[PDB]
């Protein structure tokens, strides 16, 4: 059905969506993690 | 400090392959 | 309206796809970053 | 240096989540 | 056609999920990097 | 060691590229 698939496309991309805000939450621990590092090689 | 970091990123990771192991099956079904 | 919703569903992927981009984007200066710890700790 | 370019990727980073926030309001409206 | 175009955004996502994945694959990898500068930094 | 990892991060960032452009043009013909 269109209208069936119509929905199936809608929470694909929204499982998507979920997966790249993910993505994004991993990017800013990953700065942090950087910041860190070169910190830790500054105050010590 | 750092070693907690690390695994935040790690789960978050794994839940964002999770997302998309959902939505391919998704895609599969249509 | 299929046809219209055909139409949201495009737009929501192309606003995926951007951030996507901006994802991709971060990921190469996240190279960088790690790339001039590295180079600041060998050069000094 | 690695300051600026910490600044650019927290930069892309907000406007990578102002793209999805965008793409769920139109999911919201099918 | 509303079937061809269901079908478009069907492989435009899937194409859309092959972007992530990877990124993904990215992002493990700057995991490693990063602590390999930091264990680099207390190994020598 | 550090070089052969940020070398495969950027082969994995130009997939990831590449995937991009391919569902853009594929949206372009909807």
């Amino acid at each position: 059905q269109a209208r069936s698939d119509i929905e199936k496309l809608k929470e694909a991309i929204r499982d998507t969506n979920k997966a790249v805000q993910s993505v994004q939450s991993s990017i800013g621990n990953l700065i942090v993690a950087i910041k860190s590092v070169q910190d830790y090689v500054n105050k010590e | 400090d750092i070693s907690i970091v690390l695994n935040k990123i790690k789960s978050q990771l794994e839940e964002s392959k999770e997302w998309i192991r959902r939505s391919n099956k998704i895609l599969d079904s249509i």
